[PDB]
C-alpha cells in the first residue's frame, strides 16, 4: 500500500508522528508541514510517542520487517540521531506514552512505569483487562501525573495519580461494554470514554471520578477510533468508522449532540484533533490523506486544506 | 550570521539533554538505595526490639 | 522566521536550566538524608549488638 | 558610576556592576552583550559563569540593590533571581563553578551546593582579605580553589573535589599580598604582595616556585594579574596605569620584555586579546584600550573607547 503503520498526535496535537515501512516522520499538525524524515532501509517503526517538542521519541518496531524487536523500547534522541536508552520485555509492547520523568509502557496485560534514566527502573505495575488496542493515557503536564488505563473490569478505567500512588486508585464504571477509547484534555482534569457499542462518549472528572458530560453520537453501533479535546477543554472532536468526524461542546449543559460534524469522502479510518483555529478540526487517515475543516455555527463544515502528508 | 546563534543554542540543548540525564539517573539511582536501606533498618529495627 | 527560530531555542534552553537546577537540589538533598539514615543505621547496629 | 568591573574565566567576556545595574560586554571585539536596569539600586560584585545564564550579583554602592550580607544568583534568561544565600557578614566577592557556589567574605571562605537551598559543604579561614582575592578553576576536571592563608604572605590551595587531603600552603611572600591569578588550566598560580616588586609564580600541584619576576625596584599596588591561552605570558597592571608583560616560562628572562602606560593612568585590570600580541585595558574612568606588541617588545595603541557610552 503506503507503508504507513502508525499515526498520532504528540501531547498538544501540534505534531503528529507516523510509524513507516521504512522508518518514522515527523510533522506538523498546522499548518501540516513536514518536520523529520529518518529512513531505515532495515525495517519499519510501528509505534512513535512523542515527548511534546523535544528530541526524544519512543519508537516499537513493526511491520512484517521490524527496526527493532517488538518486545523492546527504543527512545530516540532526535539531535543525536541515536538511540540513547532500551527497555526489553518478556512480551511485545502495544504502546509507550512519555513524560520527562517518566517512561510509560503498555503492555497487553499490564503497565509497567519505568524512570526516564540510563538505566532505567520499574516503579510500578497495573493490571489491566485484554488491551490489544494499548488504551492507555499520561497527563504531560508538570503539575498533574495522572496515568488512566483499562482496569481488570470490563467498562472501568482505573486512575493512578503517578505522584501519590500511595493513594487508592480511582476505579470509575464508565461503560457497561469493552473500552475503545479514552482520552485526557491538556490539563488532565477530564478523561473521555468511549465502549464497543461506540453509542456513547462520557466525560469523567479525574480527581473524583464523577460523570460530568454525557454525550451521545448515535442509535447505531460504531467504532469509535479517536477522541480529543480542544486547548480549553470546551470541546470535543470524535472520529468513527467510514471516517465520520463528530464535534460536541463539553461542559456546556447546552450539549448533548453533535453540533457538527463531517464525513471523510474516502471514508478510511482516520485520528482527529483540533486545529490553530478555534474553530478548526484536523482529520489524518489511514489511506494518507489529511484534512482541515472549519465549521459555523450552524454546524455548517467548510474545507480549508486538503493534503496527502504522506509525499512531502 | 543569525544563523549561527541557531548552531550554538542547538549544542546548547543538546549538552543540557545530558546532563538532566545524567542528573536524573543519580538521583532516582540514590532514590532507589535510600528505599533499600529503608527497609534494612525497619528490619533490623523490629528484628532485635522483639529481641529485648 | 529566523528570529523565531532564537525564541524557542533560548525558551527551550531556561526551561532546561531550571530542570538542572531542580535535579540538582533534589539530589543534594536525597544525599544529605541518606547520609543521616546510614548514621541512624550505624548507632541502632551498635546498639542491637549490644543487646 | 563604575562600581566593579571583572573578567570571566576565559577573558571573552567582562562583566560591570554599576549604581543603577549590571552590564555585560565581550571584551575582543568590544560589544555590549546585556544592560539589566534597576531603579532600586546598584551592584557591587558580578561573577559570571563563563557564557552560561547565571551571574552571581552582590548588592553595592550608595543604595544597593540587595543587602551586601546577600548572594544573588540572577538567570538571565529568566531575568529574576532564583537563589539566595544570606551571612552573617557582607559579602566581598563570588565565584561560580556548575556545582559550586563559593563566597568570599573579609575573613572566611564558604562554599555551597548550587541548588535552590545551598548546603554549606566547608569553610576555610582566611586572614583579613578586604580585596576579596580568590580564584577558583572553572574546569569541570579541575576543582582548585586558590585563597590567602592564615599567615601573612602564604596562600592556601584546596581541591574541592579531594577536599579530606591536605592543602597545599605556599609561603609565597613576606608581605600581605595583593593579587592572586590562576591560567586556564590550573596548573599555575601567580602572586604579588604590597611591595608589588616581585611576581611569583608557581605549581599548583607542589606548590614549587616556578619563576620570580621582577616588576621593578621601588614598590607599587598590583591591581591585576592574567596568563595568555598557554600560560606563556603574563600580564601584569600596577598604580599610574603601567601594564607589564612577562615571558613566564622563560627563567633568562625575569623583567618585562615589553611594557605600556594607559595614557589615561587610571588603574585598570589587563588581559590578553584574541590575538596572541594583542593585551586589553579595562579602566576605572570606562576607558577602553587594545595594544599589539611585536617580537621587539615595542607596542603600539590599537583601539580605545569608553564601554560605558556605547
Amino acid at each position: 500500500g503506503n507503508g504507513l503503520l502508525y499515526a498520532g498526535f504528540n501531547q498538544d496535537h501540534g505534531c503528529f508522528a507516523c510509524g513507516m515501512e521504512n522508518g518514522f516522520r515527523v510533522y506538523n499538525t498546522d499548518p501540516l508541514k513536514e518536520k523529520e524524515k529518518q529512513e531505515f532501509l532495515e525495517g519499519g517503526v510501528g509505534h512513535v510517542e512523542m515527548l511534546f517538542r523535544c528530541n526524544y521519541l519512543a519508537l516499537v518496531g513493526g511491520g512484517k520487517k521490524p527496526k527493532y524487536p517488538p518486545n523492546k523500547v527504543m527512545i530516540w534522541d532526535d539531535l543525536k540521531k541515536k538511540t540513547v536508552i532500551e527497555i526489553e520485555f518478556s512480551t511485545e509492547v502495544k504502546a509507550v506514552k512519555l513524560r520527562r520523568d517518566r517512561i510509560v509502557v503498555v503492555l497487553d496485560s499490564m503497565i509497567k512505569v519505568f524512570t526516564f534514566t540510563h538505566n532505567p527502573h520499574q516503579l510500578h505495575v497495573f493490571e489491566t483487562c485484554y488491551n490489544p488496542k494499548g488504551l492507555c493515557v499520561l497527563c504531560p503536564n508538570s503539575n498533574n501525573s495522572l496515568l488512566a488505563f483499562p482496569g481488570t473490569h470490563t467498562g472501568h478505567v482505573q486512575l493512578v495519580d503517578l505522584a501519590s500512588t500511595e493513594k487508592p486508585p480511582v476505579d470509575i464504571p464508565a461503560h457497561e461494554g469493552v473500552l475503545s477509547c479514552i482520552a485526557l484534555n491538556l490539563q488532565g482534569t477530564r478523561i473521555a470514554t468511549a465502549s464497543e457499542k461506540g453509542t456513547l462518549i462520557r466525560i469523567f472528572d479525574t480527581s473524583s471520578g464523577h460523570l460530568i458530560q454525557e454525550l451521545r453520537r448515535g442509535s447505531q453501533a460504531a467504532n469509535i477510533y479517536c477522541i480529543n479535546f480542544n486547548q480549553d477543554a470546551s470541546l470535543i472532536c470524535v472520529s468513527s468508522d467510514h471516517g465520520t468526524v463528530h464535534i460536541f461542546a463539553a461542559e456546556d449543559p447546552k450539549s448533548k449532540w453533535s453540533f457538527s460534524k463531517f464525513q471523510v469522502p474516502s471514508g478510511s479510518p482516520c485520528i482527529c484533533a483540533f486545529g490553530t483555529e478555534p474553530n478548526a478540526v484536523i482529520a489524518i487517515c489511514a489511506d494518507g490523506s489529511y484534512y482541515k475543516f472549519l465549521f459555523n455555527p450552524k454546524g455548517e463544515c467548510i474545507r480549508d486544506v486538503y493534503a496527502q502528508f504522506l509525499e512531502m | 550570521m543569525n544563523e549561527a546563534k541557531i548552531a550554538e543554542c542547538l549544542q546548547t540543548i543538546s549538552d543540557l539533554e545530558t546532563e538532566c540525564l545524567d542528573l536524573r539517573t543519580k538521583l532516582c539511582d540514590l532514590e532507589r538505595a535510600n528505599q533499600t536501606l529503608k527497609d534494612e533498618y525497619d528490619a533490623l529495627q523490629i528484628t532485635f526490639t522483639a529481641l529485648e
